[PDB]
Formats: C-alpha cells, sequence, structure tokens
RNA sequence: UGAUGGAGGUAGAGCACUGUUUGGACUAGGGGCCCAUCGGGUUACCGAAUUCAGAUAAACUCCGAAUGCCAUUCAUUUAU
RNA sequence: GCGGUCGCCUCCUAAAAGGUAACGGAGGCGCCCAAAGGUUCCCUCAGAAUGGUUGGAAAUCAUUCGAAGAGUGUAAAGGCA
RNA sequence: UGUGGUGGCGAUAGCGAGAAGGAUACACCUGUUCCCAUGCCGAACACAGAAGUUAAGCUUCUUAGCGCCGAUUGUAGUGAAGGGUUUCCCUUUGUGAGAGUAGGACGUCGCCACGC
C-alpha cells in the first residue's frame, strides 16, 4: 500500500544514488514474512495449539499448519510425528498491511521502550526477532491469552548485504537503537 | 485462494489521537462509523491512539 | 562347540551363455541378485533379475557410458 | 492374529479363492470385487461363514 | 657433460631379475622435447654427481650430442642394502 | 603383562598370517633410523623395551619417533586340551614387520649417544638391524 | 534467495517420459513446447533425429491468445502437415505437465482432426 | 594349440568409504583453578572440527595382473 | 561318555566361471502389510554454517553450502536419488 | 549467421573465476475475472495481459585454478623351466602392474523454424 509507493517515490531513486545500479532489475526488493509458533507442551495438551492457532489466525487471515517433530528425542519427549509448531506465510498488502501494522500499533507498544534491536543479520539480511509477548496486538484479548509467549517471525527480503537490508526496514519503519 | 478457511477482516479504519492515520486492515470488527472515501469505508473502532510518537524514538 | 556351524547352500550364479551365440525363445542370460547389469535391445528381466533373450539372436555386452553394462541382442 | 481365509463366492456358491488377513485391523467378512471361473464376471465375493 | 648413456629394449624379459645381482639399473626416463625412452646408468656415478654440486644438479645426456635437462623427479628404493633402482627423469628445460 | 598399545576390536579373532616381502617406507622425522632386514613377528613387549634402552640412554631430551603399533590379536590353546574346538582366548598383540620397514626414527642428538642406544634396543628385538640417516637425499632440508 | 530456474525441471519430466517412454520407430514424437508468447509444436523422429513437420506460433496463420484458439490452430496445422506425409499414429509427448491447460488444447486437436491415437 | 570379443574382483598396488593408529600446525573455547561478589581463560586438554606427513587390512575399497573358464559355420593337427 | 549340534537364509575362509570340508571365522529365520499391494501424478535426503521469546546439546523455523555421508517392514550381502 | 527447439558421443562435454549482451528469441516482471491450485500461501502449480528492464536465467569469448582422460616405461606380482633351505630366497623364460607421469583437454557431430 504506502511504502509500495514510498518505493515507487523515494526509496528505489535512492537505492539508485547509493547503490548505482546499471538497471532497476538490478534492485533487491522483500518477499516474505514466515512466522513460526511452537508448544511442547503438546505433549500433555494441544489446546494451547488451539488457541494458538485462534490468535493468529486473529492476527492475519490464514490458518497455519501443524509441524511435527521430524526427529525422535527423549528429552524433549519426542518420537517422529509429533505436531509441534505452526506456520503463517504473507504476501500482498498483508505484508505492507503488517509493516505499518509494526510501525503504528503493536511495537510502540512493547514494554521496556528502546526502539529495535540491530544485530539480526545472517550475513544475508534475515532479521529474525524472537518476540517477548502475546498481548502486544490490539486484535488479542486478555481474558483468552494463558501464557506469556511471543512470536518467531522469519522476515526475508531480496536485500543482499546486511547494509541493504537495514536501509531498507530504517526506510520501512523498524527504529534501530 | 482456498474456500472456506479464511478468516474475518476488512480494511479497517484506524483512527488516532493525532491526525487519524486511518489507512489499514483490522480483524476484529464493530460498528460500522467512518465510511469514508479518503480511508475505509469500513469499521474505525480499532482506535490505537500510539501516534509513533507517543514513544517518540522518531522524535523525542 | 563354537556358535559357528551356521551356512547356506551355493545357489549357482554367474553367466550361462557367453557372446557370439544363438539363444532359444526367453532363455536366462547372468543370474543376478541386485541388478548389476541394466537391460537392452530385446532383454526382458523377471521377477528374480534373471535376464531373457527374446529374439532368437546373438547376446553381446556393452558400456552405460562409464557405469554399468548392457546385454545386447541382435537378430539375424 | 492371522488365519488362512478362502474367499466366498455369494453367487456360484463355491469355495473358490484363498487368502490371509490380519484380524486385529479387519473383524468384518472380507469383501472384494474378484473373478470367478464359472460365472466369467467379476463378482462381489465375501468371507465364507 | 661427460656421462653415460646407455639404450634398451621395449620388453626386455625377465633377465631384469639377473641384471640387480650384476650391478644394473632399470627406470624410467620421459621428457619434453625429446618425449621418452629406456635407458640405463650406473650406481658408482650418480653419488659422484652427488658430490659435484648436491641433489639438484644440471643433467646432460651425452651421445656425443646434444642435452636432456633432467631434473629427478623420484627414487624410491631396495630393501635390505638400500641402493639404486626406478630411477625416474623429467627433463623440464630452460 | 605389560601391554602398551591395543586397538579397539570391531573382530575377535584374526588368521594367522603369511609374510613374503615389502619395500620402501623409508625416513620421515628422524635424522637416523634403523633397518630390518628379517621377517617375524613383533610382540608388544619388545617395543616397550625398545623405549626403556631408547629412553634411559638418551638423557636428557632428544627425540623418539615410535613408528608401529602392533594390531593383530594373537590366541593361543589351553594346556591339556586335545586338538579340535574352537580358537583360544586372545592373548597377544602382535605386528610383523619384514626387511626394509623403520622400528624408530631419532633426531636431535649426535651421533654417538644415536649408534649407542640403537645398539641398546637391537638386542632386545630378534631383527639384524642396520643404522640409516637421511644418508641418501634428494633435498637438502 | 535465488529463483530456481523452471526449464530445468521440465526437461527433467521430459527425461523421465522419454527413458518411460519414446519408442519412435514409425510412431515419431508430438511435441509440446511453451513460452511466454508462443506455442512451438514440432514432430521429431527416431533414430536419425530429423524433425517432420512443425506448426509456428507466430510466423503463420492467425492469432488467437494463451487460449485454445491458437492450439486449435497447431493442431489443425500439424495434423494437415502429417496427412500431407501419410502418417496416422503418432506418439505424444508430454511437455512437464498434466493435461490441463494449452495441452488439452493441443492434444484434443491433434485427436480428432485425422490422427489415431 | 593360434586368432578374435566376452564372464570377474584372487596376486601385487591395497590412501578415495567402511576401519586401526602415529607425530606437526591450528582449534569452539570447552572442562576447571579462577585472577571472578568484563582485560587473561596467562597456564592444564586445546579434544571434537579440521588439519598436514607416514603407515595398516580374512569379514575395506578409488583401481587392477598373469593364468584358467565360456564362446566362434574360424585356422592347423590328431582321434575321438 | 558328559557337554554341544541335527531344517532354511546372507558374508568370509573359497585359490577372481560354477562348485568345494572342518566340535572353522560370523549373523538371522519358523513372520509381517488391507495396504507396507496395483496404477497415475508430484517431491528429494544425511548432514554442516548463521539470525531467532519461551529453548537448553539439540522441539518448530528461515537462508546458504552440501553427492549419499540418508532411507529402503524385518539378518547380511548386493542394488536403488 | 544468431537464438530457440528437440538428438547422440566415457566430463577431453564438466566446476570455478572473469569479460560482453536483448532486432527477434527466451526469461523475469502485470494481475487473477476465467480452468486449476494450496494438507496456509497466484512462490510453484494452471490462467489473463504485456508496463519495464538485460539485472538474473540464458548466448558468445577467455582461463589448465578445481575436476577428468593420459604415452613411454621401471618395479612389485605372476605362467612355464630349475636349485639350494623349505620360513623363504635366487635363477632361465613369457607376461605386466597400481602409483608418479609427460601431454591433450574451457567440446565434436544431427535436424528444423525464425531472424537471416
Ligand atoms: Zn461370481
Amino acid at each position: 500500500n504506502r511504502l509500495k509507493e514510498k518505493y515507487i517515490k523515494e526509496v528505489t531513486p535512492s537505492l539508485v544514488e547509493k547503490f548505482n545500479y546499471s538497471s532497476v532489475m538490478q534492485t533487491p526488493k522483500v518477499d516474505k514474512i514466515v512466522i513460526n509458533m511452537g508448544v511442547g507442551d503438546a505433549v500433555s495438551n494441544a489446546k494451547n495449539l488451539d488457541k494458538a492457532v485462534e490468535e493468529l489466525a486473529l492476527i492475519t487471515g490464514q490458518k497455519p499448519l501443524i509441524t511435527k517433530a521430524k526427529k525422535s528425542i527423549a528429552g524433549f519427549r519426542l518420537r517422529e510425528g509429533m505436531p509441534i509448531g505452526a506456520k503463517v506465510t504473507l504476501r500482498g498488502e498483508r505484508m505492507y498491511e503488517f509493516l505499518d501494522k509494526l510501525v503504528t500499533v503493536s511495537l510502540p507498544r512493547v514494554r521496556d521502550f528502546h526502539g529495535v534491536s540491530k544485530k539480526a543479520f545472517d550475513g544475508r539480511g534475515n532479521y529474525t526477532l524472537g518476540i517477548k509477548e502475546q498481548l502486544i496486538f490490539p486484535e488479542v484479548d486478555y481474558d483468552l491469552v494463558d501464557k506469556v509467549r511471543g512470536m518467531d517471525i522469519v522476515i526475508v527480503t531480496t536485500a543482499n548485504t546486511d547494509e541493504e537490508s537495514r536501509e531498507l526496514l530504517a526506510q520501512l519503519g523498524m527504529p534501530f537503537q | 485462494m482456498k474456500q472456506d478457511i479464511h478468516p474475518n477482516y476488512q480494511p479497517v479504519v484506524f483512527m488516532d489521537s493525532t491526525t487519524g492515520f486511518k489507512f489499514l486492515s483490522g480483524s476484529t470488527k464493530g460498528s460500522s462509523e467512518t465510511v469514508e472515501w479518503e480511508d475505509g469505508n469500513t469499521y474505525p473502532l480499532l482506535r490505537v491512539e500510539v501516534t509513533s510518537d507517543s514513544h517518540p524514538f522518531y522524535t523525542g | 562347540s563354537t556358535s559357528n556351524g551356521r551356512d547356506s547352500e551355493s545357489k549357482r550364479l554367474g553367466a550361462k551363455s557367453a557372446d557370439g551365440q544363438t539363444v532359444t525363445g526367453g532363455s536366462i542370460l547372468y543370474r543376478q541378485r541386485g541388478t548389476k547389469i541394466y537391460p537392452g535391445v530385446n532383454v526382458g528381466i523377471g521377477g528374480d533379475d534373471t535376464l531373457f533373450a527374446k529374439v532368437d539372436g546373438v547376446v553381446r555386452f556393452e558400456r552405460k557410458g562409464r557405469d554399468k553394462k548392457q546385454v545386447s541382442v541382435y537378430p539375424v | 492374529m492371522r488365519v488362512n481365509i478362502t474367499l466366498e463366492c455369494t453367487s456360484c456358491k463355491e469355495r473358490n479363492y484363498l487368502t490371509n488377513k490380519n484380524k486385529r485391523n479387519n473383524p468384518d467378512r472380507l469383501e472384494k470385487q474378484k473373478y470367478c471361473p464359472r460365472e466369467r464376471k467379476v463378482t462381489l465375493h465375501r468371507e465364507t461363514k | 657433460v661427460q656421462l653415460e648413456v646407455k639404450e634398451r629394449a621395449i620388453r626386455p624379459r625377465s633377465l631384469r631379475n639377473q641384471l640387480r645381482h650384476e650391478g644394473k639399473v632399470p627406470a624410467i626416463v620421459y621428457g619434453y622435447q625429446i618425449e621418452s625412452t629406456p635407458i640405463y646408468f650406473e650406481e658408482k656415478d650418480l653419488s659422484k654427481i652427488l658430490r659435484e654440486h648436491g641433489a639438484n644438479t644440471v643433467i646432460k645426456m651425452t651421445v656425443d650430442g646434444k642435452n636432456i635437462n633432467t631434473l629427478m623427479s623420484k627414487a624410491q628404493l631396495d630393501t635390505f642394502t638400500g641402493q639404486m633402482l626406478h630411477v625416474e627423469f623429467l627433463s623440464v628445460n630452460m | 603383562m605389560l601391554v602398551p598399545k591395543r586397538v579397539k576390536h570391531r573382530r575377535e579373532f584374526r588368521g594367522k598370517m603369511r609374510g613374503e616381502a615389502k619395500g620402501g617406507k623409508e625416513v620421515a622425522f628422524g635424522e637416523w633410523g634403523l633397518q630390518a632386514t628379517e621377517s617375524h613377528w613383533i610382540t608388544n613387549r619388545q617395543i616397550e623395551a625398545a623405549r626403556i634402552a631408547m629412553t634411559r640412554y638418551m638423557k636428557r631430551g632428544g627425540k623418539v619417533w615410535i613408528k608401529i603399533f602392533p594390531h593383530k590379536s594373537y590366541t593361543s590353546k589351553a594346556i591339556g586340551v586335545r586338538m579340535g574346538k574352537g580358537k583360544g582366548a586372545p592373548e597377544g598383540w602382535v605386528s610383523p614387520v619384514k626387511r626394509g620397514k623403520i622400528m624408530f626414527e631419532i633426531a636431535g642428538v649426535p651421533e654417538e649417544v644415536a649408534r649407542e642406544a640403537l645398539r641398546l634396543a637391537s638386542h632386545k628385538l630378534p631383527v639384524k638391524t642396520k643404522i640409516v640417516k637421511r644418508e641418501e637425499m634428494g633435498g637438502e632440508s | 534467495i535465488t529463483k530456481p530456474d523452471k526449464n530445468k525441471t521440465r526437461q527433467k519430466r521430459h527425461r523421465r517420459v522419454r527413458n518411460k517412454i519414446s519408442g519412435t520407430a514409425e510412431c515419431p514424437r508430438l511435441n509440446i513446447f511453451r513460452s511466454n508468447k508462443n506455442i512451438y509444436a514440432q514432430v521429431i523422429d527416431d533414430v536419425a533425429g530429423v524433425t517432420l513437420a512443425s506448426a509456428s506460433a507466430l510466423d503463420k496463420e492467425i492469432s488467437g491468445g494463451t487460449k485454445t484458439e491458437t492450439a486449435a490452430a497447431v493442431g489443425k496445422l500439424v495434423a494437415e502437415r502429417a496427412a500431407e506425409k501419410g502418417i496416422k499414429k503418432v506418439v505424444f509427448d508430454r511437455g512437464g505437465y498434466l493435461y490441463h491447460g494449452r495441452v488439452q488444447a493441443l492434444a484434443e486437436a491433434a485427436r480428432e482432426n485425422g490422427l489415431e491415437f
């Protein structure tokens, strides 16, 4: 929505004025947002998975998968096939609407207000922020949440350097500290 | 887009204490009040008044 | 005694017709277990990886580039 | 667990085929679409009673 | 400059057992311009080339002709006496 | 039963072996070394006697190169038992050496103490030896 | 992330089908080749590897679209140029696909225009 | 017997996987004692990861001999 | 004599076609699957590197390197991406 | 002549590293209403268009860095013939290794269409 049009207006010519390409087909983009919510206590009860999928479906207009074990760990009490986590992806406006949600609503309503932790680099710009809380989002009922978990979110762009990922997400909000 | 599996959401107007950042979507719904052209023709009731300078990391 | 004294019977593998020969309708060529030779022209493979010669011709062996071998039958 | 079972042709009434099941999985009477030589058409075959 | 160049056959046969009990050198030489022959040497002259300069000298093949500047490649040797066999050359020239 | 050097198994018994001749496999690290001229077994304890005959009259340093381990298991029968039943208990860790190998390489000490301790170890081995440097060298280090 | 290429998988599926079945001695190949804006179809033989007949996309008759229409035109041209040489029992390829979308458009236009399958 | 193409993992080589085990350089920063109520982990293993050189195979293989075996409207000689 | 063994299957000894004994050196079998079968389509593993709340040596992930280092209902060989 | 398309020939075809390219081709990129799709996901999978750009894919060229194929030969080992001790070693006689090679090698050949 908005940030498409910022790429139209200012971001992508600023990226040309910095990185000095030979085409706009040489330009980095943003593609995927991968979301993870495991339980582990589903050894006991998958009703945490139930209300977790309820929360995720109230976050974005999807329902996730139900990811199984793919291992066998007696220390975690795991066989094969034991369902653990849940996967949400984003495309379209649900990229950009969620981006502006992170700009506007959620992230300036997180206790111990400092900004955004920087070092999520992976070398090639793959910023994964393991979120502390569940009760941040305005779509969240206090009278349903029973644990103090948070969010695993993988954000994948085509930014080729950590500098590119920094400059893009700084031009998409994200107050690095 | 697979049928009969999606949750409910519309381009929900987002009110604010300052300037009305009224340009996004939201899952929860309500009373349809600001059916406006420059904004959504949908519910306004998600009225988060964090201005993004309510914790002014951008401003101070 | 010891725990040895445990062997099978020799099941008598190996090729039973060499090159340059002439074959009746569908007889054995080189009784395998596990595909050590992939088939070729007019060759069948039975239920025990045995090899066939359908057209009555001349058994010849080939490459598969570098890797493995091919039985090949050619008619008159 | 597994018992030698013979299929009953419910049409010609002959103890025609023979197979094997595991009765922990299937407490039923086995019903498949098999062939009959005396009738030359695919016939519903049940377990013998 | 003043050396020993003999010649051999393609296969000198299993006379080769005898070699060793005589004091002969059976070996390999393959080179750069002239490709590759068999050529005999003797043991009490390679060690006198070892005292000429050392182990990286300059070799000049003499049939009263020009030179094959070989620059010795391998020497792994006999048990139980430790003496000369399998004298491979290589003429990495100027 | 002073066995210095053993193996982590994955087998128990081995066949009673056969030895003809070998080649090569010369001086690598030391400045002086032996050459065996025979072909026999070499058991565990003889290399420990080699250790002691090295280390005592190699006073105050000078490096050792033990180069050969036992690998193979012996067995033996029990006394008072007829010919017949299976292989006995594994009693021995014995690896053979033929002519041309090197038992030990030695560097760091001049030649006197070298030839001393090399003679001192050679009496406690059933093998006639020779004493070799890096004698014939295609490179001057 | 690098974009994985697409024609590699298509030619892999070609390899699986040919290694399943080509057998083209007197019953040659039909041919199904996509691009963005074009449909190419040929009749390619074994053993010699020589074509028989084709039907070009944007060199010939009409258009059409990303539709059956170009594809039916191609199927007409292919069946008529097969009838030129007197050939009726060709063996299909499959491209890399199923039979849905720019496929049965070609397939049944090759079928009922006088080619036995 | 001679010629021709073929079946294949014995002999030696036998390192590349499965293995046994040597010494040199690095280590992941581990296990401490801790100097601690972050400059050093100085110092003890630096082990795993590697990593260089040198060896070892009946139940190892990257490779691979003669010789025998099987075949040929073949060639010679003899009697099977 | 007391012990132990007696049918079937995979390896080694087995002397590079087959075959070939020993109170020789080794391991398993006396079942199982209604789909763990048949067809038609689609997919590629073991691992390793880094960022990441609950989460630690590793639960679910994401990105790259990565030729088998995996799997193939069950013993071992030989196969199979 | 270039591209695309589909063929064999042991990768001498390959991997890397580098340089150049869009007339057409091809490929990305536009969106999904339509067939179809997701064990969520127009990313693929099928569709409906043609905005941009050679960026990548892809095409040409270089490169013995990686990888492959390598003569001549030495020697082990070995058939036949022999001799001393029988653990083995030696000798007549055919037949040869594996290594380490020198070098080749950054392809050859088939068919059609289009641009030509
Ligand atoms: Zn019936």
